[PDB]
Order: structure tokens, then sequence, then C-alpha cells
């Protein structure tokens, strides 16, 4: 792990944790992502979640 | 209602 001076490491640590959290937040308020698992029987508007 | 629905869930 020498090539990157240890600083950049934990920087990217916090970076990906933040981007993942904001991904979860955005997918939370997302229209199409509620994806009614097995629409192959469309019998009802079942609302499920992702991400 | 939408913020409540997708927030509490």
């Amino acid at each position: 792990l020498n090539p990157l001076s240890p600083d950049i490491w934990m920087y990217v640590l916090l970076a990906c944790l933040g981007v993942s959290c904001v991904l979860f937040v955005i997918a939370r308020f997302s229209p199409y992502e509620w994806y009614n698992p097995h629409p192959c029987n469309p019998d009802s508007d079942v609302v499920e979640n992702n991400f | 209602s939408a913020m409540v629905e997708e927030l509490r869930m």
C-alpha cells in the first residue's frame, strides 16, 4: 500500500461511504425503482423497494 | 404524503 500516501486511503474510504449513503437516499425518493417483484403476474400493484 | 411514505418505510 506504499504508493499512495496513507492519506488518500481514508479519503477514498469516507468518499465511497458518502456516495453510497447518498445513493441510498436518492433511490429512496425514486419513482420507477419500486419494482413489483415478479411482474410476470401483474395481478396487483405490489410496491416493493430496492437499493 | 410521498415523503412520509418513502421515509418511514
